[PDB]
């Protein structure tokens, strides 16, 4: 218990927003290396959504960031998640060769860092860690 | 065989349309055809090549809808910390897939974007 | 029957591509071939040998040290030991400067037969397999 | 903690500079007077303590921690959905180590020889 220096308490968890810009995977790895093993933040209520938005808004160094990673991650292995065409046939052939994975979740400046959006996992952005201290 | 203004490839008929429409309106336009049709689906590279040969002359570099919609729903989103995903607050937007009338490679687009399209039915 | 550029073996068609791509991009490239191929699965010694030969006959691959096949770890964790030798669960971990090895490759040193796990984002030739 | 072992948060630790492979190190820890195991890290603060402990005598030697065969149990599957009946893996196992001056983990062959630290609960 007790949030360490640099971490902010909300309910039973500790949180910190980092302006280090990292891919989704690197950000999750970095959080797991903090304290007793944090993760990218999960958001489980309206009050926690408010809190995380406020926390990002408190970070002066995050002034010009457009996206901030949180811990939403698609588990489907497909690169696009519609497995049937509108005509009812199954998807086999795909031509995704020019595109990049969009299977990571973020908060976005455009909408006040509240609504979740999906974005490109390999892009480097600020992020927020959430810890249950113990 | 295929009606006038449509083109034949391996038992199906195809027709490009230039009128820009959003995904839902485009798919509905194909569905209102005398033979009920759908936005184009691709089952092979050779099929995609044929279709771009169709689109190249009049659709040119325009975006062209294909029959895949809301591609980010159904991804089995979960939290990295294993928390339950009960509370939800996603932005209300969806993406659909398109190609360029010049090239077979797929592109993600907001479903409310207006694009050209190609309809397809089985002969 | 196989199409041009592909080689037949036991009811499937195979092609080695020399374009160096990450595991994910290689798989995406296979899906864009023919009626939707995938990175090769290897289901027997005879298939293991044929794919080795297929690789050996691609003159463009002479300087290549790894070739991607379709083996992919499904566990989400960056390393797959969930318990310490003392029985305690892993939570804290410091994997910041380490890249994970969650994709399977064939390797020149072992004659492109034995499977090795390797770094998914490394760029290498690859082999696609399909049913024609 | 007993003589030669160092205390941290209710546990006892001791570094060893004698190079061993992962399995032999783990065995050695088990065979000490108080049955111990290769060190486990439950927080960054614990990793910092251990590195303070190792730095003096182990130095920049690689030091084993108690994570072994890290690429087994990954649920390997084929991208095409074929059954993984036939197996043709290279026989190699990896285990995790840290440098005796930094807390960053490194994957090593389990048959490489490293220094190590043992740990038990007091």
């Amino acid at each position: 218990e007790d949030c360490d220096f640099g971490w902010s308490p909300y309910d039973q968890h500790c949180y910190q927003a980092f302006n280090e810009q990292k891919t989704w995977d690197e950000a999750e790895k970095f959080c797991r290396a903090q304290e007793n093993g944090a993760h990218l933040a999960s958001i489980e209520s309206n009050g926690e959504a408010d809190f995380v938005s406020w926390l990002i808004s408190q970070k002066d160094e995050l002034a010009d960031e457009d996206y901030v990673w949180i811990g939403l991650r698609a588990q489907n292995k497909e690169q696009q998640c519609s497995s049937e065409w509108s005509d009812g046939s199954s998807v086999s052939y795909e031509n995704l060769i020019d595109l990049h994975t969009k299977k990571c979740g973020a908060l976005e400046k455009l909408t006040g860092f509240r609504k979740w959006v999906n974005y490109y996992c390999e892009q480097m952005h600020a992020f927020v860690c959430k810890l249950l201290p113990y | 065989d295929c009606p006038s203004g449509w083109s034949s490839y391996e038992g199906h008929c195809y027709k490009p349309f230039n009128e820009p429409k959003n995904w839902a309106d485009a798919e509905r336009f194909c569905k209102l055809q005398p033979k009920h049709s759908h936005l184009v689906s691709f089952q092979s590279a050779e099929e995609a090549d044929f279709v771009v040969k169709l689109t190249r002359p009049r659709l040119k570099a325009n975006l062209v809808w294909m029959g895949l919609s809301n591609i980010w729903h159904g991804c089995n989103w979960q939290w990295s910390d294993g928390a339950r995903l009960n509370y939800k607050d996603w932005q209300e937007q969806s993406e659909c897939l398109a190609f360029r009338g010049v090239h077979t490679e797929w592109l993600n687009m907001d479903c409310s974007s207006t694009c050209s399209f190609v309809c397809k039915f089985k002969a």
